[PDB]
């Protein structure tokens, strides 16, 4: 999570942290992709019956 | 809020993070000390 980790209950730090926005959206988009690939390559390798 | 997240108004079958949840604290406190030192002023006004 961008604000947990980052500006840890902190209302101002996330208040200046919004000005980035997108970028930790970028972020979550490229962990959610990699565990779906990892789910996938078990469900490819395992699920062939 | 999922709307929200996702930046649109349709969505399609699925699951969706969000921004997480978290318990804001129920009221303050402050400690310090203890304290037990005092300054001799008792003995200072009660000078003969
Ligand atoms: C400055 C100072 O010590 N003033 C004293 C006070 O502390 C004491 O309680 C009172 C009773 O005798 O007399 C006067």
């Amino acid at each position: 999570d961008c604000t947990m980790y980052i500006c840890g209950d902190s209302t101002e730090c996330s208040n200046l942290l919004l000005q980035y926005g997108s970028f930790c959206t970028q972020l979550k988009r490229a962990l959610t992709g990699i565990a779906v690939e990892q789910d996938k390559n078990t469900q490819e390798v395992f699920a062939q019956v | 809020e999922t709307k929200c997240t996702l930046k649109s108004f349709t969505v399609e079958k699925g699951i969706y993070q969000t921004s997480n949840f978290r318990v804001q604290p129920t009221e303050s406190i402050v400690r310090f000390p203890n304290i037990t030192n005092l300054c001799p002023f008792d003995e200072v006004f009660n000078a003969t």
